[PDB]
């Protein structure tokens, strides 16, 4: 096999993939892994069996930096998972995670602006962000979407965001979206006295349509927009975010179709080489996770692309699913966005999980608050801060989160309408 | 309830818990000195304390991302020194809201920043009861 | 005579109209539910109450149907609960004009909106005598 | 005959059009419907004669959808209307109506705004709108056209308008008209607290020029602007439509030249035709009717057309005039404008025939209160408040006009000197 060479030592600068192979019965795995390897030529330079699987292997292969174009992650795409995920002669196969070598990183522009400089724009320190999708989903006119927005934000809410599918449809144009968000947002600054912002939907047909959206939200002053990355693509998503670093706008990303990909453990591409391909694409935020009931999936996968998505210097742990050290050379952080049922006696654990660097999300649009939008926001904003500074004290979260909340819900009316 | 639209202004971190006291100041001072953080802090009166768009009439262009009084003015060892110093500032200018900031020295970036200090003559914020009427 | 332009405030509906009673505002609740809408109640202090262009500074290419305080601040089965709900309101918010205003539940459109209140405290409005001179 | 096909039934897709034809003596009604109607050809399916006319018929043309281009009126009018009322063997012919499949109407952008987004950007909810016409007709200077514009807004008109032939003349520039109109409009939102606006005439000799001036108003912030489509044609329309949707500016539409094409009843186009037309081209009003004296021309033709450029949904009724169901799939609606002579005690009738969703326009310029401009504009405000108020209340106002107008007079001084 000429393309199966266990004796090899990946150079600096080679772009490593971790494959998991289930061949036909048959197919010994180093033929499988000189498959998928097959000067310019990928090599199979090491295969793993995988202890406690039937005919599951993990192939090692080794990219020449030469193989990719600077800066596209289209083109890393095309070359890595073009034609190979086809072959008759795997059962199944799984792109697990890469090696970016710094030389590559430097060709990436990355996120716009990054954790710490958006917490820097924001002025926000030492504390989680709080966002909320406004609902209902479709149907609500721009009018009513701006006042629903003014509502969740005025309560002390940091972020609010348009609904994955809310782009431009009849029922709400998005320019007349826009212009009743950017005055619901200022609104409700010029109440509370903190920045106050809304993701804005860019995403659009053509590339002309959505650099027009983040024109126009450019011009209105309002903080940041959205995109759908994975349905948008990466040629469009690395527009979005060379503009947004060109006009100081800040970019969350919601990964789309995301599960098409990623949900199997046999095929497709694991969310973490999504997540570090949005990374060296651009976004300031990534919707990460949902917390149905809880955080889903394991905790150490979750934490794992968590740093991989924020840390600048990530060790191989693979226990978290860290197959190879990333070194990220100084690019900015990518914030996760953990979104979903985000119910308030289940914000400890959640602040233990993430820590200050992150963003939770009331995907389901709160409103289980009797008294309003607004106090249900004010109790959330309530809960979080009393979390943080619990946190703060040595409190341990895991085992004291009901009582914290307990002792918040003491002073706090509207937590105590939402602690019920 | 309704939450109020009237004199309820707000300054991020620890702003929706009720006024901190010195043994809850000191604490969070001591998480701050802890992870390695420096402690200082920021104050500023009523007229430059809330966010404002005062200066967007010299740009054009854009102003994503500007606004004023982002900055406030700055006025560190252990949390006694802050407390002392605390109550230093709201002896030298009573009517300006205190801030406790905190710097990571290795990245030289802010890490932390929480008010600790209202002042009693400002009526520009409410109480953790009067927040709903 | 002469439409006076001082403290002569208007707001849309029902503005150019005597202050309207509790039956009267009854009645335009319960046009509301007949027609199958559902009211609800904004109130704003004097401050926020009329149009401005405070927010224009920020933005550029244009600032066409763009005005700041459109919005006013929300506070629904019939027009009596609607009516204690107003009066709740003035005790709660004496010196904030009061406005009904109507959702179509289908089409998920704003439908009504008229002002009920008008704080006695403010002048910024005439009277149905007062507005001519 | 290939062209008649009374056993074909038209398709989803057909543009289906109600011809009104009188043939010349001696030729058969069959004849003449194959020869309107003559894969791509055009079919006459259905001929039905005139109860109650001389050798009246109405024939029913289907056309393919594939005839036409894309989200063009111009086209749709060259190929439905272009030589068709020149031939000889008809003495007269009318084009009664059109269906618009939902097909072409998806390919149409429609109104900039439509009535709901309208009452959204200017706060007005619950009653119809007010309009007045700058009168005298010509020969204003700038200022004066303003100070005019300044003193009717001020009283509580929500709209005022230049006059349809007020372009750019010597005595009037149209930039100069522009600047001393927004200061008017801005004087006299400052004084009431309303938002206000005034159709500023955009009609010009080309294309350019018209832009232009649309540019300028939006540089101005102004809300509205006004053209006349069908004397600039509706290729202009279309790009003044587009632009007005792109930068958020209203678009009010005059009829001028209208009766040239829709007086006659047998010959021309009929003005609901126009209506759809302006419809699928752009425009946020459409100046509909006349009131002198009352509103003028039958009830129930009025109430069709001004249900055609409204509904989302309108089923055929032939008493009405409706000759096919018209789905507009959720196309924004076009306000109705009724104008001339609104007398105060006429106020009642309209407000029972139109409702909320109109535009009342005093294009006589009012004047007729004996105080002055601003006065009379506050009268017929008091007039339409009220009839709106006892309309709400359940009562009959097509008999209780009188009573109620009556009833505001005893409170309003500035109505007790109009209603006399």
């Amino acid at each position: 096999l000429t393309y199966y060479t266990p004796d090899y030592q990946p150079k600096d600068t080679d772009i490593l993939a971790a494959f998991r192979m289930t061949p036909q019965p048959g197919v010994p795995p180093e033929e499988a892994g000189a498959a998928v390897a097959a000067r310019y030529k990928g090599r199979c330079y090491d295969i793993e069996p995988v202890p406690g699987e039937e005919n599951q292997y993990i192939a090692y292969i080794a990219y020449p930096l030469d193989l990719f174009e600077e800066g596209s992650v289209t083109n890393l795409f095309t070359s890595i998972v073009g034609n190979v995920f086809g072959f008759k002669a795997l059962r199944a196969l799984r792109l697990e995670d890469l090696r970016i070598p710094p030389a590559y990183v430097k060709t990436f522009q990355g996120p716009p602006h990054g954790i710490q400089v958006e917490r820097d724009k924001l002025n926000k320190y030492g504390r989680g962000l709080l966002g909320c999708t406004i609902k209902p989903k479709l149907g609500l006119s721009a009018k009513n979407y701006g006042r629903a927005v003014y509502e969740c934000l005025r309560g002390g809410l940091d972020f609010t965001k348009d609904d994955e599918n809310v782009n431009s449809q009849p029922f709400m144009r998005w320019r007349d979206r826009f212009l009743f968000v950017a005055e619901a947002i200022y609104k409700s600054q010029a109440e509370t006295g903190e920045i106050k912002g809304h993701y804005l939907n860019a995403t659009a047909a053509t590339a002309e349509e959505m650099l027009k959206r983040a024109e126009c939200a450019k011009d209105l002053g309002v903080p940041i927009i959205m995109h759908d990355y994975l349905t948008g693509g990466f040629t469009a998503n690395t527009s979005l975010a060379h503009y947004c670093r060109d006009n100081g706008l800040l970019l969350h990303i919601h990964r789309a179709m995301h599960a098409v990909i990623d949900r199997q453990r046999n095929h497709g591409i694991h969310f973490r080489v999504l997540a570090k391909a949005l990374r060296l694409s651009g976004g300031d935020h990534l919707h990460s996770g949902t917390v149905v009931g809880k955080l889903e999936g394991e905790r150490e996968v979750t934490l794992g692309f968590v740093d991989l998505m924020r840390d600048d210097y990530i060790e191989k742990d693979r226990s978290r699913g860290i197959y190879f050290t990333q070194d990220w050379v100084s690019l900015p952080g990518t914030m996760p966005v953990a979104s979903g049922g985000i119910h308030v006696w289940h914000m400890p654990a959640l602040v233990e999980i993430f820590g200050d660097d992150a963003c939770l999300q009331f995907g389901g649009g709160t409103l289980g608050h009797p008294w309003g939008n607004a106090p249900g926001a004010a109790a959330n904003r309530v809960a979080l801060e009393a979390c943080t500074q619990a946190r703060n004290e040595g409190r341990d979260l895991a085992r004291e989160g009901g009582d914290v909340i307990r002792a918040a819900c003491k002073w706090s009316p509207e937590l105590a309408a939402a602690c019920e | 309830q309704v939450w109020t639209p009237l004199n309820n202004k707000f300054f991020e971190t620890f702003s929706y818990l009720p006024p901190m006291t010195d043994a809850e100041i000191s604490r969070q001072v001591d998480y701050i000195v802890s992870n390695g953080w420096t402690p200082c802090l920021e104050f500023a009166g009523a007229e430059s304390a809330y966010t404002s768009n005062e200066n967007c009439v010299r740009m054009q262009n854009t102003t994503c991302l500007y606004y004023d009084n982002r900055y406030w003015t700055m006025w560190c060892t252990d949390g006694g020194q802050v407390l002392r110093e605390v109550q230093a500032c709201r002896r030298a200018f009573p009517d300006a809201y205190i801030r406790v900031v905190g710097f990571d020295p290795v990245r030289q970036v802010q890490v932390s920043g929480f008010l600790v200090n209202r002042p009693a003559s400002v009526r520009d914020y409410q109480g953790p009861s009067t927040r709903s009427v």
